[PDB]
RNA sequence: ACCAGAUCAAAAGGGACAAGCAUCAAGCACGCAGCAAUGCAGCUCAAAACGCUUAGCCUAGCCACACCCCCACGGGAAACAGCAGU
């Protein structure tokens, strides 16, 4: 017949739910402390692989045994045959660079999320005479010294854990094992990334290139984090991005490349980092660095890394005699280096050029 | 009697008893090679539920479908375990046989 | 073997769902009118040619009960097309009303009556059809009776028709055959048909809606 | 030459020879027979000759073996209906096992008539089609009719090439 | 593929060559193609007379009764071809396109007459 | 024309269903019982699991795609794999 309802004491609905959301949720200081302790042996001197302190070691340590252990080794394509053989051998020239062949006795690559090389290195280390007395585990934050820790606690090395203060650090019976505290990266665009946005930029499963054939005047965006323009170059070239595959990698020209950046900064589009212009408030601003590149060897050998801090990096090949230029545009408080390739033969594996995109398809 | 299962009744081999009151049962059956047109014995693994958890390893069994499956994997039950491991009754004389030898005699009653 | 599932395809459907019932659009912005291009300006449509003059001419269903008490509840109300086309008294008593409050005028909505067709009245009050269209008239007070007297006429019609001359030869060929020889021609009954003309009003309860 | 022992076992005009088609109730059928034994002679050339046959003409009747698991051999089938039909085949020869086993549970050539008349009725001849289904593909074939235009070119008269020139 | 909607429809499926029409009367889902896939084929026609002066026509009557029976339409032109066979009532459009042509004679008679 | 069951045929469940590579040998939760808590610790795999590469297919026709992001809210961006045409 009739009804009413109150306009008083109301239970009201919301304007625009947004179940987008919903879904969105359903899918010096190592100087002037430890050094004193390790100058009083052995050190086993963890590198990541993937970011390529070193120079530092003899004030650092002191003149005693180091061995060298490149971790996150999984993780780095097979560019070609051999890479692990030209990986100790690069090693090998930056500790020459660096250091007596201190003395680093032994060169080695493992990966202990992998356990790959785990029991090699606990038979060299048991194998001789030389590895007398304790063990100190030095190395950076994210090098992964807690995984190897873990990983050779867990195993017949050790005769469980104890804590003891050095600044209270972890040990095990072995003479003792010494994980002393990692040395923090300065300039790392981790520290300016989240708990959720470093998760997503380090990579967690093996790295897959991923080719693309850019003319000059475009631009590559590795996230919101990296990118680059490339220019004035005579002829066109192939950047490989090795990254962590779940960075998108997006390609654009130069007039869109900037009111892409600030229409789609955070958001999904450019998933690192987060928190939409809330986040691109605080985040740095992306200053620019320009580069010069070499003479192209070729359309398979890599001619330069650049490198985004430990987001990834970017290899590239111009073609043969091509000079090309380019402009880096990283985070202000990080930095953004050149380096000779790591996987210099990257982008021979590739798959074929789809549609007008500059994508190669990714084996 | 309208079961959604397909085959409808199976007689296989129980080859396994570490599930709770399920026996995995394997179902062989002749499978013609189309170019030799020989016959294989082409096996597919089978689950049987049994409540009285009676399957023993090695039992010869006949699996009647269930209406529904009753789970993953569960689409058939144990309808009569037909030959018990190393306990064959003779269906023929019904008296106790091993192998080839009857244990108690057909003339004994 | 087993599938990814499409979560972004389900969102999509369950957005589009939410999307569509909470901007469903009102019957004053579906069924408006431009009487200079007689287009929908919702659709921008253009009505049919046939359609032109009485848009331009008459009035709809709504626009007439908003002139009346109770939006006329329990008056008769006959279509214009209905007039013209047959001489027997068609209307709707209208026992019920729910107009479009939003509009303007209240000239647009939904009503109820008990359908009277050619004289025939029926068991019960429905929704009504075409209501937006412009083709209804109000029967006045006075003059209801009147022009609502209806004789009803002689409704004997054929019992049944002869089979088409193929289906009376096979039908008469397979009584022959099966023995029985009754002669009796075979016919088809028709009373079982119920022949309605092609304006009867069809169930507006089975009617769709436009969308945006 | 073919391999092994009697290779006619391996060849379809021999598969097909298996007058056996078991009613629709069966469903499984186990033989269980001893690899040894005058009396189970029978048996055993019964499964090393028939058995293909049997299966070759019911694809969905699971079959399967058991040597030497009873003193005597024997057969059992178990139907739709939860039935279970125990056959003795001791001292028979293969040929009496396949006639008992027909008699008891194979369909009748009456049924297996019926199941061919029902299959002949989907090539209707009337119909027309690519060969693989019907006779004709196009009613050109049939004699009289006007012929395909490939073979015979029409009338200027009825090619639409000249009605449009009378069009115009 | 699954459809949304339609319905079976009796009607013809234009094989032949060209300039060579002929027509397979089937049931056929309204929205498969006009010689795509087909329930049941019904019969055939010939539209072109054949040596006889005849326009052969079969029509499986028992299944096209089963089919309207089922619930399948008829398409005009099917719905023509059962008139003529006397298995439904002539068209009206068939009665009145005779009657329009019978006026169309007439017309041209009288104005070949009036010279 | 309604209902009828009939016809047609989705989703879902069961079965079936291409080729090469073992220099792809382990997958890493891939199972079960219980109304549930929870328990059991299992499940597939040298009779080829898992994985990489190639391909539309079993042709009255069938499967899939519809510029891309498998999807398409959204974004990328402005879409002829409809006909003719460049
Ligand atoms: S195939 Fe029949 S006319 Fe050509
Ligand atoms: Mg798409
Ligand atoms: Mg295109
Ligand atoms: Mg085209």
């Amino acid at each position: 017949q009739e009804r009413f309802l109150f306009p008083e004491y109301i239970l009201d609905p919301e304007p625009q739910p947004t179940r987008e959301k919903q879904l969105q949720e359903l899918q010096e200081q190592y100087l002037e402390l430890v050094s004193a302790a390790l100058r009083r042996s052995l050190v086993l001197y963890m590198v990541d692989l993937l970011d390529l302190l070193l120079p530092d070691l003899p004030a650092l340590v002191g003149p005693k045994q180091l061995i060298v252990l490149g971790n996150k080794v999984d993780l780095l394509p097979q560019d070609a045959p051999g890479y692990r053989q030209r990986l100790r051998e690069r090693l090998w020239e930056d500790c020459a660079r660096a250091l007596l062949l201190t003395v680093v006795r032994d060169v080695r690559l493992i990966s202990a999320k992998t356990g790959y090389g785990v029991e090699e290195l606990i038979s060299a280390l048991q194998r001789s005479w030389r590895y007398r007395g304790d063990v100190y585990l030095v190395g950076a934050t994210n090098a992964g010294k807690s995984t190897l820790f873990n990983t050779l606690l867990e195993s017949d090395y050790c005769t469980r854990a104890t804590i003891s203060p050095w600044l209270n650090l972890l040990k095990f019976p072995i003479h003792w094992f010494y994980d002393t505290p990692g040395i923090t990266k300065e300039n790392c665009i981790l520290n300016l990334l989240t708990e959720k946005e470093v998760n997503i930029v380090l990579p967690t499963q093996s790295i897959v290139p991923r080719t693309f054939v850019l003319k000059p005047g475009m631009v590559l965006f590795l996230g919101a984090i990296g990118r680059i323009d490339f220019l004035q170059g005579n002829q066109s070239a192939w950047f490989t991005v090795v990254a962590s595959n779940i960075l998108p990698v997006h390609i654009t020209s130069l007039d869109r490349a900037d009111a892409l950046y600030q229409k789609h900064a955070g958001h999904t589009l450019l998933q690192i980092p987060m928190g939409g212009k809330e986040r691109m408030a605080g985040f740095p601003p992306l200053v620019a660095e320009d580069i010069m590149l070499k003479e192209g060897l070729g359309a398979s050998e890599a001619v330069a890394d650049i490198k985004f801090s430990s987001a990834g990096w970017v290899s590239v090949t111009p073609n043969f005699k091509d000079r090309l230029h380019l402009r880096g545009y990283t985070p202000e408080g990080t930095v953004l280096t050149v380096r000779p390739p790591l996987l210099p033969y990257i982008v021979n594996i590739k798959g074929q050029r789809i549609k007008k995109s500059v994508a190669y398809k990714t084996k | 009697v309208r079961s959604s299962v397909h085959a409808r009744w199976i007689v296989g081999k129980v080859i396994g008893t570490k599930m709770q009151k399920t026996a995995k049962v394997r179902v062989t059956r002749l499978v013609l090679d189309p170019y030799l047109l020989k016959y294989f014995n082409k096996r597919k693994t089978y689950f049987a539920h049994d409540a009285l958890q009676q399957c023993t390893v090695g039992d010869i069994v006949l699996l009647r479908a269930l209406p529904v499956p009753r789970a993953k994997h569960v689409k058939h039950e144990l309808a009569e375990i037909v030959f018990k491991v190393g306990k064959v009754i003779d269906p023929v004389t019904g008296k106790p046989c091993a192998g080839t030898t009857y244990l108690e005699s057909p003339l004994s009653s | 073997k087993k599938v990814r599932p499409r979560l972004i395809a389900e969102l999509a459907r369950r957005v589009r769902a939410l999307r569509e019932q909470l901007n469903r659009p009102r019957d004053s912005q579906l069924y408006a009118v431009d009487y200079e291009t007689l287009t929908r300006p919702f659709s921008g449509r253009r009505l049919p040619v046939r359609a032109w003059a009485d848009v331009r001419r008459e009035s709809r269903l709504l626009q007439l009960l908003g002139r009346l008490p109770l939006f006329g509840l329990g008056r008769l109300v006959t279509r214009k097309s209905w007039l013209w086309q047959h001489d027997e008294p068609c209307y709707w008593r209208l026992t019920r009303v729910r107009p479009d409050y939003t509009a303007q005028n209240l000239d647009h909505g939904k009503a109820w009556g008990i359908l009277t067709f050619k004289g025939k009245t029926e068991s019960e009050a429905r929704e009504i059809e075409h209501v937006m269209y412009h083709d209804w008239r109000l029967v006045p007070k006075h003059e209801e009776e009147a022009f609502t007297a209806f004789t009803p006429a002689p409704e004997d019609s054929l019992a049944s028709v002869p089979y088409p001359p193929l289906l009376r030869a096979m039908i008469i060929a397979e009584r022959q055959k099966n023995g029985d020889t009754s002669t009796e021609e075979p016919m088809l009954n028709v009373q079982r048909i119920r022949m309605e003309p092609w304006d009867y009003p069809a169930k507006q309860e089975d009617k769709g809606r436009a969308k945006g | 030459p073919m391999k092994g022992r009697f290779p006619i076992r391996r060849t379809l005009q021999y598969l097909s020879q298996g007058n056996v088609v078991f009613k629709d109730s069966v469903k499984v059928m186990t033989v269980n027979y001893n690899t040894h034994g005058e009396l189970g002679e029978g048996a055993r050339k019964f499964v090393f000759f028939n058995i293909p046959q049997i299966q070759y003409k019911n694809p969905w009747v699971q079959i399967m073996m058991f040597k030497n698991m009873t003193p005597s051999p024997f057969l059992r089938f178990y139907l739709d209906s939860g039935e279970q039909v125990l056959v003795d085949v001791e001292t028979k020869s293969n040929k009496e096992i396949m006639e008992h086993i027909r008699k008891i549970l194979g369909k009748n050539e009456e049924t297996l008539r019926e199941e061919e008349e029902e299959k002949k009725q989907l090539s209707h001849p009337a119909n027309f089609g690519p060969r693989k289904y019907c006779l004709r593909e196009c009613i050109c074939e049939v004699e009289g009719q006007v012929p395909c235009p490939s073979l015979v070119p029409l009338p200027k008269e009825m090619r639409g090439k000249y009605k449009a020139a009378l069009k115009a | 593929k699954a459809y949304r909607g339609g319905h079976l429809t009796i009607r013809l499926a234009l094989g032949g060559c060209t300039n060579r029409p002929f027509y397979r009367i089937v049931a056929a889902h309204n929205k498969c193609p006009r010689d795509g896939r087909f329930v049941e084929q019904l019969g055939s026609y010939d539209p072109l007379p054949n040596s006889h002066g005849e326009k052969l026509v079969a029509l499986n009557l028992d299944r096209i009764r089963h089919w309207i029976g089922c619930g399948a339409h008829l398409s005009k032109p099917m719905e023509k071809l059962l008139g003529l066979a006397g298995f439904f009532p002539l068209h009206p459009m068939m009665i009145t396109n005779a009657e329009r042509l019978r006026r169309k004679r007439a017309r041209e008679v009288l104005l070949a007459s009036q010279k």
